[PDB]
C-alpha cells in the first residue's frame, strides 16, 4: 500500500508537521498541523480497508472458478473415456446370433440370462475337485445348455498350463484346485 | 507363554507373505490353516509343533540367508 | 534424509536443480541457491509453492504458509521465508557445520563435462566430491546418449550390411566400436530386443553379437541404464603392515612366478597395492601367481570390461584348477569354461557392475587404466578385502570421454588409483617386456615409462617407420589418409611378407578403407589393447591430438612381436621412433 | 467378464511388540489371567468371497402369514410416527465423505467426489425424476 | 521476546513513567508520559505475536514433516524390520525344537517340503556333507524336529539310489554330496 493516491497526503501531512514541529512556533498554530495529520491517517483507514479485504476475496474466486474449471475438464474426459468404453466392449456383441434370437421374440424382449447361454462364444468351467471334473468335463469334449463344446485350455489357481493327461485320480493332489477349463462352441 | 507363541506366528506368516509365497496356492493356503489353528488354539505343546510346521515352510526356501541373520 | 555432501552434516534438503540431486546442509544449500542458477531445493516434499495453477519453484521466493509452501501473492497472512538467515530452512537446521568455499562443489554442479579442468578438478576434489562428480558425470553421459536419434531399418541390402533411416531433430551418433547399439523388434503394443549391435559406414555394415534375419522396422538404440549412487570411497585408507597379514604364503613355488615371489609379499604387506605393467610384461601372470603363491587366499578378479574377465579366466584354466573359479555373468557371450554363478568358491571372476556383495582375502582389478571412479567406488562398496591389488597400465589408453571436448585428459587424471601411479609412483612395476622387440621396447619406455621398461628380445631389425603427410579426408565421425594406404601399397608389394600383418588405425573409416583396399585385417587403436601380433602396419592418419596421443601411440606400437612399419604424420613422434626410416617411393 | 478368475486373499495383520513388550513387563499375559488374547488378524486362502456366497445360499423362498403380516405393518408404523421426511432438491444432499468408491462400473475412472462434482444440480434433480418413472 | 527494538521502547517508557510516580510533578505531563506509553504496547504487543505464532507454526510445520519422514521410510525397509523382529522373537521363545532345525538349517539341513505332524506322513531332509549325517543320522534312525523318522531311502544328487550302510567317512567322498534323505516319522 504505497502507490495509493493519499500516500502523498502521508508525504504532505507529515512533512508539514516535522518541518513545523522542529520550528516550534506555537501551539495555537500547531493545532491546526495536529489535526491535518489527525484526519489524514483516518483519510488513509478508510481507502486502505477498502483495498485490502479485496485481494483475499478475489484471490478466493479465482481458487473456485480455477478449480470449478479443472472440475469442468475432468467431466469432459470422464464423458470421452465412458462413450469409448462403451463402443469398444460393444464391438465383441458378435452380430449374427444374437440377431436370429431376437428376431424371434413377440415384442423384442428376451430375459438377459439367456444371452450368454446362447450366443457367447466361449466358456469358462471352474471345478473344485477332480470327482466333479468326471461328472461333467471328462474327456476332450462335453455337451452343455443343449450344446457341444470342445476343450482347448486348462489351468490352476496359479495360472498355468496343465495337460488332460495330468488330471488322474493319484496326480490330482499335486494340482492346484480351483481349476478353470476353457471351451468353444463347436459347430 | 502362548502369548509369544502366537505374537512369532503372526510375524512368521507376514515375513511368508512378504516372501510373495502366496503365489503357490496350496503352500499359502497351507500355512493360512497352520496360522488360524494357532492363534485359535488353546493349549501350549500344539502350539509348539505347529509353528515348527509352519516354519519348516520358511527354512524350505532359499530367499531368506539365515546365517547372516543369526548374529546372535 | 541424509548427509551433506560437503559437511557431512546429517540433512533432509536436496537440490532440486542438481540432475544426482545431493544432500546439502542448511548453510551448504542455501550457499548454493544463492551462488548459482539452482534455484530449486528437494526435501521429503518437494520446496514448491503450493498454490492451484501457480509456477512458483524458487525457494528464495517461498514462504511457510500454514503446514504449506506459497509464493508471495498466494501465502496465508502469517508465514516465514524458507531461504532466510544464510540459511534454507530444513531439517537438523541446529545441527549444521556449512563451508567456507562452495565453489569446487558449484563448479562440479554446474559444469556440462566438456573441459579438461571438469575431470582434473573431479579427480583432484575431496572423496566425497569424487563421488559427486562421478555420479554427475556418469548421469549427464547416460542423458546425452539419449539426446540422439533412432536409426531404424529401412532396407536389408545385403547379410551385415543395411541400410538406416535416422530421426528428424536428433545428432547422429558416431558410427564406430565405441557406440554400442540394441536392437529393437515390433510388436502389438511393446517392443522386444534382438541383441546389443555396433555400426559402421558400409549403406552402413553391422556387427552383432548374435545373428539374426532382422527386417524392415528393427531399429536400434544406445541403451542407458540407470546411475547409482556411489556411497564407497575410490580408495579404501591405506594401510602398511610389518607382517604379511591375512595371507599364508606357499612354501614350494615355481621359477615361472619366481621373479614376483618378493614382490607378492608386499601385497601381502600393505592394505592396498597398486601394479603397473607395461605391454607384454605378464600382468594376468602376477595375478594368477599371486593365487598360487596364497592357495588358501579368496580372490575376487574383476573388471569394467568382460574381455579383461575373459582373460584372467584363460590364464585361470592354465593354472588354477576349475573345481575354484566360478564365473558370473548377469541375466554378451563370454567365459563359460567355469561354473556360472556361484559367489562361495575360491576363485570369483566377475565385471564390476555385477559384482555381489561379498568379503574376499584378495580383489585384483585388472586393467586399472580402463577404470574410472565410478567403477573403484562400486568395486570398493561390493567387495570387503583384506587386499586389493591394481593391476594397469597409466601409459595405455583410457576409459573414452565422450562428452570431453576442450583439452586432452593426462594419465594423472584418468582415476585415483592411476594418479597415485602417476603421482607418488606405482608400488609395483613390470620392468621386463617379454613381447615388443628392443626397438619399440626402448621408444615405449623413453615414451612414457621414463626408461625404466626393459627388453627381454633383441633388435628383429623389422621396425621400420615413414614420414609421409599424405592427403586427410574426413567423414561424419572419422578421418581418412588414402595416400598413406597406397604407401602401404607400394610397401606391400616390394615386401610381400608384410601381407601377414595387422593394419592398426586410430580411425575406423581409415580401417574400413585399409580393409577394403589392403585385404589385412584392421583393429583400431581403441580395440588392439589386450591384444598382439607378430607384424604390425600402424598409419597415424593425422596429426590431431587423438592420434598423436602419446598413450594412444604407445598402445599401437607395443602390438608388434616381431616387426612394425609406422606411416607416421607427426614429426615429433617419427623422431621419437627408435625405428629405420624409409623412403617414400 | 474377464478372460481369468482372479483369487483375492487377506494378510496377516501387523504385530506391535514395543506395546506387547511393556505389556509383559506389566505383569500381563502371563498364565492363569483373566484378561487373555482374544482377538485377532485371522488370514484367508485364495477362495474366501466364494466361500461366503454359499452362505446367500442359505435363503429360501417365503412365504408369510399374509393378513397377521399386514397387522404387524399397521402397527409397526405407529413407532415411526414422531419422524418426518419426504423427497429434497440435489441441493439439500450432505455427504459425509467423497472419496469412497463407486462401483464397477465407475471406480475404473474416479471417485464419488469427480461425479458429484462433474454433473449438475439440475442433472441430478433430471436423473431422480428419470428413476420415478 | 526480549531481543526486540520495542522492548527497549518498552523499557525506556516503563522508566519513564516509574520516574513519574515517585515524583509526582504533574497530571498531564505524565499524560503525555502514558499517552505515548500504553501506545508502546501497541507497537509491542503484536510484532511479539505474529513472530511467536510463527515460532510454534514452524514448529509444528517441520514436526508434522518429521512425521511423514518417519513414515515414509518406515514402510522402506520392512522386508529387514520384520525378519529381524521374528528372529529376535524366535531366539527368545527357547524352544528346544525350533532351536533344533534353525541350527540345522544354519549349517546344513533344511527340508523340502512342510514337515508333517502326522505319525504316517514322509519328510525329505537334505543333508550336505557326511559330518552333518554323523550328528543326524545315526543308523535307521534319523533325529529332526526334536522327534525320529525311520530311514527307508537316501539318495544323491544326481537321482542314484544309495543303500544306507554306504556310508562312512573315509568312502564318503564318493557321492553326489547334497543327498537327501526320505524318512517316516515315528
Ligand atoms: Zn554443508
Ligand atoms: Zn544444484
Ligand atoms: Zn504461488
Amino acid at each position: 500500500f504505497s502507490s495509493l493516491p493519499s500516500y502523498a497526503a502521508f508525504a504532505t501531512a507529515q512533512e508539514a508537521y516535522e518541518q513545523a514541529v522542529a520550528n516550534g512556533d506555537s501551539e495555537v498554530v500547531l493545532k491546526k498541523l495536529k489535526k491535518s495529520l489527525n484526519v489524514a491517517k483516518s483519510e488513509f483507514d478508510r481507502d486502505a480497508a477498502m483495498q485490502r479485504k479485496l485481494e483475499k476475496m478475489a484471490d478466493q474466486a479465482m481458487t473456485q472458478m480455477y478449480k470449478q474449471a479443472r472440475s469442468e475438464d475432468k467431466r469432459a474426459k470422464v464423458t470421452s473415456a465412458m462413450q469409448t468404453m462403451l463402443f469398444t466392449m460393444l464391438r465383441k456383441l458378435d452380430n449374427d446370433a444374437l440377431n436370429n434370437i431376437i428376431n424371434n421374440a413377440r415384442d423384442g424382449c428376451v430375459p438377459l440370462n439367456i444371452i450368454p447361454l446362447t450366443t457367447a462364444a466361449k466358456l469358462m468351467v471352474v471345478i473344485p475337485d477332480y470327482n466333479t471334473y468326471k461328472n461333467t468335463c471328462d474327456g476332450t469334449t462335453f455337451t452343455y445348455a443343449s450344446a457341444l463344446w470342445e476343450i482347448q485350455q486348462v489351468v490352476d489357481a496359479d495360472s498355468k498350463i496343465v495337460q488332460l493327461s495330468e488330471i488322474s485320480m493319484d496326480n490330482s493332489p499335486n494340482l492346484a484346485w480351483p481349476l478353470i477349463v476353457t471351451a468353444l462352441r463347436a459347430n | 507363554k502362548m502369548s509369544d507363541v502366537k505374537c512369532t506366528s503372526v510375524v512368521l506368516l507376514s515375513v511368508l507373505q512378504q516372501l510373495r509365497v502366496e503365489s503357490s496356492s496350496k503352500l499359502w493356503a497351507q500355512c493360512v490353516q497352520l496360522h488360524n489353528d494357532i492363534l485359535l488354539a488353546k493349549d501350549t505343546t500344539e502350539a509348539f509343533e505347529k509353528m515348527v510346521s509352519l516354519l519348516s515352510v520358511l527354512l524350505s526356501m532359499q530367499g531368506a540367508v539365515d546365517i547372516n541373520k543369526l548374529c546372535e | 534424509v541424509g548427509a551433506c555432501v560437503l559437511c557431512n552434516s546429517q540433512t533432509s534438503l536436496r537440490c532440486g536443480a542438481c540432475i544426482r540431486r545431493p544432500f546439502l546442509c542448511c548453510k551448504c544449500c542455501y550457499d548454493h541457491v544463492i551462488s548459482t542458477s539452482h534455484k530449486l531445493v528437494l526435501s521429503v516434499n518437494p520446496y514448491v509453492c503450493n498454490a492451484p495453477g501457480c509456477d512458483v519453484t524458487d525457494v528464495t521466493q517461498l514462504y511457510l504458509g500454514g503446514m504449506s509452501y506459497y509464493c508471495k501473492s498466494h501465502k496465508p497472512p502469517i508465514s516465514f521465508p524458507l531461504c532466510a538467515n544464510g540459511q534454507v530452512f530444513g531439517l537438523y537446521k541446529n545441527t549444521c557445520v556449512g563451508s567456507d568455499n562452495v565453489t569446487d562443489f558449484n563448479a562440479i554442479a554446474t559444469c556440462d563435462w566438456t573441459n579438461a579442468g571438469d575431470y582434473i578438478l573431479a579427480n583432484t576434489c575431496t572423496e566425497r566430491l569424487k563421488l559427486f562428480a562421478a555420479e554427475t558425470l556418469k548421469a549427464t553421459e547416460e542423458t546425452f546418449k539419449l539426446s540422439y536419434g533412432i536409426a531404424t531399418v529401412r532396407e536389408v541390402l545385403s547379410d551385415r550390411e543395411l541400410h538406416l533411416s535416422w530421426e528428424v531433430g536428433k545428432p547422429r551418433p558416431p558410427l564406430n566400436r565405441n557406440y554400442v547399439f540394441t536392437g529393437y523388434r515390433v510388436t502389438k503394443n511393446s517392443k522386444v530386443q534382438i541383441g546389443e549391435y555396433t555400426f559402421e559406414k558400409g549403406a552402413v555394415v553391422y556387427r552383432g553379437t548374435t545373428t539374426y534375419k532382422l527386417n524392415v522396422g528393427d531399429y536400434f538404440v544406445l541403451t542407458s541404464h540407470t546411475v547409482m549412487p556411489l556411497s564407497a570411497p575410490t580408495l579404501v585408507p591405506q594401510e602398511h603392515y610389518v607382517r604379511i597379514t591375512g595371507l599364508y604364503p606357499t612354501l614350494n613355488i615355481s621359477d615361472e612366478f619366481s621373479s614376483n615371489v618378493a614382490n607378492y609379499q608386499k601385497v601381502g604387506m600393505q592394505k592396498y597395492s597398486t601394479l603397473q605393467g607395461p605391454p607384454g610384461t605378464g600382468k594376468s601372470h602376477f595375478a594368477i601367481g599371486l593365487a598360487l603363491y596364497y592357495p588358501s587366499a579368496r580372490i575376487v578378479y574383476t573388471a569394467c570390461s568382460h574381455a579383461a574377465v575373459d582373460a584372467l579366466c584363460e590364464k585361470a584354466l592354465k593354472y588354477l584348477p576349475i573345481d575354484k573359479c566360478s564365473r558370473i555373468i548377469p541375466a554378451v557371450e563370454c567365459f563359460d569354461k567355469f561354473k556360472v554363478n556361484s559367489t562361495l568358491e575360491q576363485y570369483v571372476f566377475c565385471t564390476v557392475n555385477a559384482l555381489p556383495e561379498t568379503t574376499a582375502d584378495i580383489v585384483v582389478f585388472d586393467e586399472i587404466s580402463m577404470a574410472t571412479n565410478y567403477d573403484l567406488s562400486v568395486v570398493n562398496a561390493r567387495l570387503r578385502a583384506k587386499h586389493y591389488v591394481y593391476i594397469g597400465d597409466p601409459a595405455q589408453l583410457p576409459a573414452p570421454r565422450t562428452l570431453l571436448t576442450k583439452g586432452t585428459l593426462e594419465p594423472e587424471y584418468f582415476n585415483s588409483v592411476c594418479r597415485l601411479m602417476k603421482t607418488i609412483g606405482p608400488d609395483m612395476f613390470l620392468g621386463t617386456c617379454r613381447r615388443c622387440p628392443a626397438e619399440i621396447v626402448d621408444t615405449v619406455s623413453a615414451l612414457v615409462y621414463d626408461n625404466k621398461l626393459k627388453a627381454h628380445k633383441d633388435k628383429s631389425a623389422q621396425c621400420f617407420k615413414m614420414f609421409y603427410k599424405g592427403v586427410i579426408t574426413h567423414d561424419v565421425s572419422s578421418a581418412i589418409n588414402r595416400p598413406q594406404i597406397g604407401v602401404v601399397r607400394e610397401f606391400l608389394t616390394r615386401n610381400p611378407a608384410w601381407r601377414k600383418a595387422v593394419f592398426i588405425s586410430p580411425y575406423n573409416s581409415q580401417n574400413a578403407v585399409a580393409s577394403k583396399i589392403l585385404g589385412l585385417p584392421t583393429q583400431t587403436v581403441d580395440s588392439s589393447q589386450g591384444s598382439e601380433y607378430d607384424y604390425v602396419i600402424f598409419t597415424q592418419t593425422t596429426e590431431t591430438a587423438h592420434s598423436c596421443n602419446v598413450n594412444r601411440f604407445n598402445v599401437a606400437i607395443t602390438r608388434a612381436k616381431v616387426g612394425i612399419l609406422c606411416i607416421m604424420s607427426d614429426r615429433d613422434l617419427y623422431d621419437k621412433l627408435q625405428f629405420t626410416s624409409l623412403e617414400i617411393p | 467378464l474377464t478372460n481369468n478368475v482372479a483369487f483375492q486373499t487377506v494378510k496377516p495383520g501387523n504385530f506391535n511388540k514395543d506395546f506387547y513388550d511393556f505389556a509383559v513387563s506389566k505383569g500381563f499375559f502371563k498364565e492363569g489371567s483373566s484378561v487373555e488374547l482374544k482377538h485377532f488378524f485371522f488370514a484367508q486362502d485364495g477362495n474366501a468371497a466364494i466361500s461366503d456366497y454359499d452362505y446367500y445360499r442359505y435363503n429360501l423362498p417365503t412365504m408369510c402369514d399374509i393378513r397377521q403380516l399386514l397387522f404387524v405393518v399397521e402397527v409397526v408404523d405407529k413407532y415411526f410416527d414422531c419422524y418426518d421426511g419426504g423427497c429434497i432438491n440435489a441441493n439439500q444432499v450432505i455427504v459425509n465423505n467423497l472419496d469412497k468408491s463407486a462401483g464397477f462400473p465407475f471406480n475404473k475412472w474416479g471417485k464419488a467426489r469427480l461425479y458429484y462434482d462433474s454433473m449438475s444440480y439440475e442433472d441430478q434433480d433430471a436423473l431422480f425424476a428419470y428413476t420415478k418413472r
